[PDB]
């Protein structure tokens, strides 16, 4: 419509913030509908610019701050239905459920003593694993990339050698914003001429408390793993 | 195609589908009224209207509101949306089956299951109407053709049809010839629910479960409290119309008309839904899937969805011809529905299914292919698996039931499917229920060729050959030696830039962009298992992006031309008069506004004039500087 509203999300530092362009290229501060607040996850949405005019030929920035540490809603991965309403110069609108709400980001790296670790590794919520196998790179650059992407930790090296092969299994740990600790041992082949690694066939073993997020994390990482057309 | 969601529970007497929404509002005699605006597989609200049972559900007529009835006997209208009660009166000695909203002075009609129904003025306070002619326990109350003319179905073993007035019931008339309501060979009985000879129709059939009307018409389609659900037409009034609708085992609680479909859907109690015609009529088949107890069936007056209601519970199933056929003629898109009718180019208000002399999403398609001309199409109909079907090929100047065999933009013949194949002029035709090759220089083509008989894949589906080859395999008109196959894959269609030479590729999920033949230019993927993105010609990448519609890329450019309008998908590009699609609705004709093309060229020549001139000015939407304006 003249009124075209375009919007995307910007998550700028904790705060997932809503860029909205409602552009009302309308022929007037056309009447506007209705909007509703809610508890969200460890967030709650929390602002609406008050008016409801769709000012003529006019462009507007409508900001929604979201509250990023509260409102539990357990509708995982978000993907929760959201409403913009048809309630005034509007007969309809958008009701939307979100998608676009993923993990790789959330968790931060976190750390451990290795013996205890091992013991723990085994000990943890075993229940998820996903496989590493396939890419576009060596796990040097590739590993770094993945690491940065998820913002997460590989705890320690043994020099055995991530180079000549290595035939290295890398142990990774991370802790998030709402505090889950997640453990990995992924054991991986690694690039190098007619030696081995341009796939893996390494297994990524994922432990996160719910299997459902945990596996999903293994996936998420799987998405993360490579670089291709989303 | 899919039954999106399904748990059997609810013991359901009354039912309605949202003519506007894909809601189902459901009345249980659990005492429950529920609105679930069915779309997001979520109930908005749920009120068990009273301790006692709930029989009734009807529309207000507006957009999203319920008017509801319980054994309270009360007419409530509560808006889900506004979660509030509109004006309130209770009910007589039984529940409320139908309601209608009117407004000289915002004025109201209420239809009821007992005694009377009263029509009330809260403005310049006078009487529009009084209806007596009901007694107790109305199964299915109905607005007629004339909406404010009506029929009712009763557990008092009558049917009432009433005449209303603006000062209570009356009609003036004196011209007719005979009557079908009652006047020649056959006809069914009066019942008693009222006392005026409009027609009280006999609702005895151990009582009548449902009554359903024929808009301008007086044919009724019925649910009945007999195995016999007996069909009568009062727009005929046949003999062997003393039809008892028969299961195998007992009942026929209901059997119903679908507004659109010239059909009857029956449902019953041997664990069944039974399938019936009504276009040429006959018991097609019976289908069994539990619930030896039901009382409602429904097909949406939105027609979105279709569903059947039962005691033990309920099911909703969703239709699609997931992915479905096309042709291009100047600045116009042709579609064949997955679900949904035409939408075969241009638009005007909310959504418009393209109805034209190039009927696309309509016919019983096996395959549709442009026979290029801005004036021709080739079409197979009777679709399906047979020995062979018919193809009637039609002229854009005017299509037909079958166009002229005389005309070669009209020809029809027999043949099962017709299919493209690679190295572009050979074709497949099936004209046996298996491999005929069709090959012509012309693409006004209908050619028959058994040579190239080569099964080892028996009649099925592919289109550059891919009986799930997972390859597009190139050939001539017989050979028993491959020319070659390339490993790449299809939506099971290859996309040509208009006619028959598009190295722009479809893939079912993902689509790949090539220039002609395999040159993988870039490869597309998204992950929504639904929509589209469009090419103007060979590889012009349009992508749809929310309420924003975007050029993925040009020259070295990327751009937002114009912005979308709720979901749309780019299908592809018909000229400058732009065309867009969400799948088959939620549509555009569009004044353009390119972005980018101009731009990387423009840019490449430093040129701004344009942008500027447009005064086009974003850089953020989330961001928007990030094509290369960031870089």
């Amino acid at each position: 419509d003249p009124v075209y509203a375009e919007a995307y999300v910007h998550v700028n530092q904790y705060d997932i913030v809503l860029d909205v362009l409602v552009v009302n290229q309308t022929s007037d501060t056309l009447q506007n509908c209705t909007l509703e607040l809610a508890t969200l996850g460890d967030l709650k949405l929390v602002e609406k610019p008050s008016p409801l005019t769709l000012a003529p030929h006019d462009f507007a920035n409508i900001k929604a701050n979201v509250k990023v540490a509260s409102t539990e809603n357990g509708i995982i991965f978000g993907n929760i239905v959201y409403d913009v309403s048809g309630a005034a110069s509007d007969r309809n609108c958008v009701v939307l459920s979100d998608i676009h709400i993923d993990i790789m980001d959330y968790i931060q790296p976190a750390t451990c003593t290795d013996a205890e670790f091992r013991q723990m590794w085994a000990e943890f919520e075993w229940e998820n694993k996903v496989t590493v196998n396939t890419n576009m790179t060596d796990l040097n650059d590739y590993l770094q990339h993945i690491l940065k992407s998820t913002n997460m930790k590989c705890l320690t090296p043994e020099k055995a050698l991530s180079g000549y092969c290595g035939f290295m299994a890398a142990n990774l740990y991370a802790r998030s914003i709402f505090g889950e600790d997640a453990l990995a041992n992924v054991s991986i082949e690694k690039p190098v001429h007619q030696g081995p690694d341009a796939a893996v066939t390494g297994h990524i073993r994922i432990r996160a408390k719910s299997q459902g997020m945990a596996l999903s994390l293994g996936d998420k990482i799987n998405l993360s793993q490579k670089k291709t057309s989303l | 195609m899919l039954t999106k969601f399904e748990t059997k529970s609810a013991r359901v007497k009354g039912l309605s589908f949202h003519p506007k929404r894909p809601w189902i509002l459901t009345s249980l005699h659990n005492g429950v009224i529920q609105l679930w605006d069915y779309r997001m597989c979520t109930l908005i609200d749920k009120f068990d209207e009273h301790d006692g049972p709930v029989r009734g559900i009807d529309f207000h007529k507006q957009q999203p509101l319920f008017v509801s009835g319980g054994d309270d006997y009360k007419i409530k209208v509560w808006n889900y949306k506004l979660r509030r009660c509109l004006f309130t009166l209770l009910g007589h000695l039984d529940y409320i089956r139908t309601t209608f909203f009117h407004h000289e002075y915002p004025w109201i009609l209420s239809a009821s299951d007992d005694q009377t129904i009263r029509v009330w003025n809260w403005q310049s306070r006078t009487c529009v109407c009084v209806l007596t002619g009901h007694n107790h326990y109305v199964m299915c109350a109905q607005f007629h053709p004339s909406e404010d003319l009506v029929v009712s179905a009763s557990l008092d073993q009558t049917v009432r049809v009433w005449d209303i007035s603006g000062l209570r019931k009356k009609n003036l008339s004196p011209g007719a010839v005979e009557s079908d309501v009652r006047g020649i060979t056959g006809v069914d009985l009066f019942g008693t629910t009222d006392a005026v000879v409009k027609h009280v129709l006999e609702g005895h059939d151990r009582g009548v479960n449902w009554a359903a009307f024929h808009p301008t018409m007086p044919l009724i389609v019925s649910g009945a409290d007999d195995r016999q659900v007996k069909i009568w037409r009062m727009n005929e009034s046949k003999a062997w119309e003393v039809d008892t609708c028969r299961g195998h085992y007992n009942n026929v609680s209901c059997a119903v008309f679908h507004p659109r479909q010239e059909l009857i859907l029956s449902n019953s109690e041997d664990k069944s839904i039974r399938v019936w015609d009504m276009s040429k009529r006959t018991g097609v088949q019976t289908f069994r899937r539990d619930h030896d107890r039901f009382w409602v069936l429904a097909a949406h007056p939105n027609l979105n969805l279709f569903a059947a209601g039962h005691d033990g519970g309920m099911i909703v199933f969703k239709l699609e011809r997931e992915r479905p056929a096309y042709a291009v003629h100047g600045n116009m898109l042709h579609y064949v529905k997955d679900r949904f009718l035409r939408q075969l180019d241009f638009n005007s208000s909310k959504d418009v299914a393209v109805m034209q002399l190039r009927s696309g999403s309509k016919f019983p398609v096996f395959n549709m292919s442009y026979n290029p001309a801005e004036n021709a199409v080739l079409l197979c109909t009777r679709a399906s698996n047979l020995e062979n079907s018919t193809y009637d090929l039609y002229t854009i100047p005017k299509d037909a039931d079958s166009q002229n065999p005389d005309a070669p933009e009209g020809k029809r013949s027999s043949g099962l499917t017709a299919v493209w194949v690679a190295r572009n002029r050979f074709a497949v035709l099936d004209r046996m229920h298996s491999l005929l090759i069709k090959n012509l220089k012309n693409e006004i083509t209908k050619k028959i060729q058994v040579p190239n008989c080569d099964e080892i894949f028996y009649a099925g589906t592919g289109n550059l050959l891919l009986r799930d080859a997972d390859s597009i395999t190139l050939f001539d008109v017989q050979q028993k030696r491959t020319l070659a196959s390339v490993k790449i894959s299809k939506v099971k269609y290859v996309i040509w830039s208009a006619d028959m030479s598009h190295v722009a590729l479809l893939a079912k999920h993902a689509i790949v962009i090539c220039n002609r033949k395999l040159d993988a230019l870039c490869n597309i993927h998204e992950n929504i298992r639904v929509k589209s993105g469009a090419w103007d010609e060979s590889g012009v990448f349009i992508y749809t992006t929310s309420n924003h519609i975007k050029y993925a890329v040009t020259t070295g450019d990327h751009g937002i031309i114009r912005t979308l309008d709720l979901p749309i998908y780019v299908t592809r590009v018909k000229g400058n008069n732009v065309y867009c699609l969400d799948r088959e609705c939620r549509p555009r004709v569009l004044t353009i506004d390119p972005t980018e093309f101009k731009f990387k060229l423009a840019l490449i020549n430093r040129k701004y004039d344009e942008v500027l001139h447009m005064v086009r000015n974003a850089k953020l939407v989330g961001q928007s500087i990030i094509a290369y304006l960031q870089k």
